[PDB]
């Protein structure tokens, strides 16, 4: 926390997304709502989000950290679905920014104990790897389209292990 | 009530003889503490809500008596007896304006006298040894102690 | 000559030490007076607060 | 914003070379860092008005306190506050109302600090 | 602390111990070389001092100009080498100034300058750095003597303080007097020496100054290398004791963490 | 349990800060020297 994940991802949106022909998607998963509003207004100012015409180049999905775990565990899938559609039917390049994709895991962990599952190594659900794989495996560049996925991943207490 | 004459401090510190700095610094510090205290105290004593208060007491007569005694009775105020240092000011006028000024000005007068005397002298290419003896009494060769030629101690 | 001129210049402003002393004495008396005022005020309010608390 | 920025840079540089305690440049860098450090100390239940904080930090960061010892900085801070709160209430009101250190305000601040430093 | 704090501390101390062992080995090699080079310089310097102790020269008791030279190095981590020398220098300088003299100081090595830069900061005639990087040579002593003579502080008496190397484990701080030719000329023991005007004697004094400085350099470097070897050995030993204690603590903490996580899992499993 | 390179400054204990300062002071000195040389070269190359 406090190292530059959000600033770096905003910088990437500033560079790549602004000068990118294809569409773009931003799924804010379990992050501060202040930042969601700041991004909305910065995008409106830059022009990627146009409130007047139909020339907007970014679709936003928000599941911020005031939501109950059920919504945080699924807003990533909602953003991923929007990106998947733009990949397949539109048959075009897509960007997909997620911030953070650790809140998906964490939100999955906040309900596992109440669903009757014994916990795993460190208070995590037994299905951590499978639950994360069944999501990260739809964010891919198939032969029908191409998703460039940038993910911010919180590392609790700087512990990379 | 209060209007304190302003001060310059770097100026103030120029006027303390070395034998008197030990009291000057203490006076500075005491001024500092007192000024901080005065700033601490408020501009006015806060008011009193006599009506409400006497409305919230049983023996309204007793509180009325205290209120009236407060109104009639006032507080004293100190005097300038501790300001006897008034006297000192006049004494200073003597050194500053009468004594030190006067002898200082006379010493000036003499220093001028000497300066214009030393500035109006013939070009040295025209002068004579008697002239050096008189303008500079340092070039005189005392015969009272070296009567014989050269009147110098040759080891010189 | 210049040394004497500077000394004379300082003579003019010699009076600041007395000025400081006067300011100090006056404002010290003022401080004591204000302390007396506030002390009577505080004691009387505590005095009467006794009765209301009772 | 104007003053705390330079203060932030000065403390950031100071914290790097702090673990020890030669040359004039780095010696003065440590001196300035320490002066600012003792400037930031404070008591309890005595918060300061923003303009007063600006005055103190400006005095400290503009090389004025670099002459003083670092054990006396608290004495300065306190006395300077007491002096300004009475003699120069107008300047503090100006800084609060206009919300910036204008050029005239900066020149005043400069002369007040220069006078007070020597007179202390 | 927590397990990560202990792990980081343990790794750091292990690195420190490795480094100190390597430095002890390096210092030991340099010490062996320094002793080897010190034997001949020992005979040479003792010979150069021969004259003054054979023709007993008493310094005049009517002169105020004195010189203090203190030989050390730039390198640290040598224990109480620079400390002893600086302590004795300030002792002697205080004594001289209490006797009403006009002392100066030459510092051969930074650490001497630093130790004496708070007090005696103004008596530094000149100081020399870059000592200790390579073994001192006669070139260094010649340069020091040359810059002492060139800098026109004609001294009336002298002293040099260096750490005489006794043994691989011990050293002593000495004070070898230095005389100016004013004292050699007016010494009755010197009336026996033949073919001696006041010019050959001046060249002889300059050479003897270079000789004594070189002797002190060799003794000081030998003692310093010995002290650095000893200091590094002791530091490595202390790091080893600290590593043992921290390894015990780390093992306790690792087991405690395993037990804590396992009990959390068990409680969660049984609390369904 | 092993040790790795650059661990003294990873712990951040006393040795870490001591090393950081021992580096920073030296390189501030060298930067000052190099800046002086750069100014001298600037002046000497105007003509
Ligand atoms: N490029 C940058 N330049 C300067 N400061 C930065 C930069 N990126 C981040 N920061 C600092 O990090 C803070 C923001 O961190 P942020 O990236 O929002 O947190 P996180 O990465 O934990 O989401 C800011 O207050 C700022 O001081
Ligand atoms: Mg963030």
């Amino acid at each position: 926390a406090g190292v530059g994940k959000t600033v770096l991802i905003m910088e990437l949106i500033n560079n790549v997304a602004k000068a990118h022909g294809g569409y773009s998607v931003f799924a804010g998963v379990g992050e501060r709502t202040r930042e969601g509003n700041d991004l909305y207004h910065e995008m409106i100012e830059s022009g990627v989000i146009n409130l007047k015409d139909a020339t907007s180049k970014v679709a936003l999905v928000y599941g911020q950290m005031n939501e109950p775990p059920g919504a945080r565990a699924r807003v990533a899938l909602t953003g991923l679905t929007v990106a998947e559609y733009f990949r397949d039917q539109e048959g075009q390049d897509v960007l997909l920014f997620i911030d953070n994709i650790f809140r998906f895991t964490q939100a999955g962990s906040e309900v596992s104990a109440l669903l009757g599952r014994i916990p795993s190594a460190v208070g995590y659900q037994p299905t951590l790897a499978t639950d994360m794989g069944t999501m990260q495996e739809r964010i891919t560049t198939t032969k029908k389209g191409s998703i460039t996925s940038v993910q911010a991943i919180y590392v609790p207490a700087d512990d990379l292990t | 009530k209060l209007a304190l004459k302003t001060i310059d401090w770097v100026a103030f510190g120029e006027i303390i003889p070395r034998n008197q700095k030990a009291v000057a610094n203490s006076l500075k510090s005491w001024n500092e503490t007192l000024t901080s205290r005065l700033a601490t105290l408020p501009e006015k004593p806060p008011a009193i809500d006599w009506a409400y208060y006497k409305a919230n007491v049983a023996k309204a007569g007793l509180v009325d008596d205290f209120e009236k005694k407060f109104n009639a009775l006032k507080v004293p105020i100190p005097e300038d007896k501790y300001t006897a240092q008034v006297d000192a000011e006049e004494k200073e006028d003597v050194k500053s304006c009468a004594e030190f000024l006067t002898q200082s000005k006379t010493r000036i007068q003499e220093y001028e006298k000497e300066l214009e005397k030393m500035r109006n002298i013939i070009p040295f290419d025209q002068m004579t040894i008697e002239d050096l003896n008189e303008v500079f009494p340092e070039t005189k060769l005392d015969k009272k102690k070296y009567p014989y030629w050269p009147h110098r101690p040759i080891e010189t | 000559i210049d040394m004497e001129k500077s000394q004379q210049a300082l003579v003019q402003k010699r009076h600041y030490l007395f000025d400081v002393q006067r300011n100090n004495i006056a404002m010290a008396l003022e401080v004591t007076y204000r302390e007396r005022l506030h002390r009577v005020y505080r004691e009387v309010k505590n005095r009467l607060d006794y009765h209301i608390s009772v | 914003k104007q003053v705390a920025g330079t203060m932030k840079l000065e403390l950031a540089q100071y914290r790097e070379v702090a673990a020890f305690a030669l040359d004039a440049a780095t010696q003065q860098l440590l001196s300035r860092g320490v002066r600012l450090t003792e400037l930031l100390k404070q008591g309890q239940y005595s918060p300061m008005a923003i303009e007063e904080q600006v005055a103190v930090i400006y005095a400290g960061v503009r090389g004025y306190l670099d002459k003083l010892e670092p054990s006396k900085i608290t004495k300065f801070e306190n006395a300077f506050l007491s002096h300004v709160i009475s003699q120069h209430q107008a300047l503090l009101s100006k800084i609060r109302t206009d919300g910036k250190i204008s050029e005239e305000s900066d020149a005043k601040l400069k002369e007040i600090v220069t006078n007070f430093l020597a007179g202390f | 602390a927590t397990l990560k704090d202990i792990t980081r501390r343990l790794k750091s101390i292990k690195n420190i111990q490795k480094i100190t062992k390597s430095m002890k080995m390096v210092a030991a090699a340099k010490y062996a070389r320094a002793e080897r080079e010190l034997k001949p310089a020992r005979v040479y310097g003792v010979g150069s001092l021969a004259l003054y102790e054979k023709a007993d020269i008493k310094t005049p008791e009517d002169k105020k100009k004195h010189l203090i030279i203190g030989v050390s190095s730039d390198r640290g981590l040598c224990g109480a080498i620079h400390s002893s020398v600086a302590k004795q220098m300030k002792s002697e300088a205080a004594n001289l100034a209490a006797a009403g003299k006009e002392v100066k100081i030459i510092g051969v090595g930074d650490k001497i300058r630093s130790i004496l830069h708070r007090t005696h900061s103004d008596q530094f005639l000149v100081t020399f750095k870059e000592v200790g990087r390579r073994p001192p040579t006669f070139g260094d002593a010649s340069v020091i003597a040359l810059e002492l003579l060139n800098s026109g502080y004609e001294f009336d008496e002298g002293s040099i303080i260096f750490n005489r190397f006794r043994s691989v484990i011990s050293y002593k701080t000495e004070e070898k007097p230095i005389f100016s030719l004013d004292t050699i000329s007016s010494a009755e023991s010197m009336s026996i020496y033949d073919d001696i005007d006041a010019d050959v004697l001046r060249n002889y004094q300059e050479y003897s100054l270079a000789n004594i400085i070189y002797y002190s350099l060799k003794e000081s470097t030998t003692s310093e290398q010995s002290a650095r070897m000893t200091a590094m050995d002791n530091a490595s030993k202390n790091a080893s004791e600290m590593i043992d204690k921290l390894t015990l603590t780390f093992n306790r903490t690792r087991q405690a963490v395993i037990t804590k996580e396992l009990i959390e899992i068990i409680s969660g499993a049984a609390a369904l | 349990v092993r040790s790795s390179a650059g661990a003294v400054r990873d712990a951040g204990g006393a040795f870490g800060k001591r090393e950081q300062a021992e580096e920073e002071r030296y390189f501030r000195a060298r930067a000052k020297e190099q800046l002086a040389a750069l100014k001298k070269h600037h002046e000497n190359e105007i003509s």
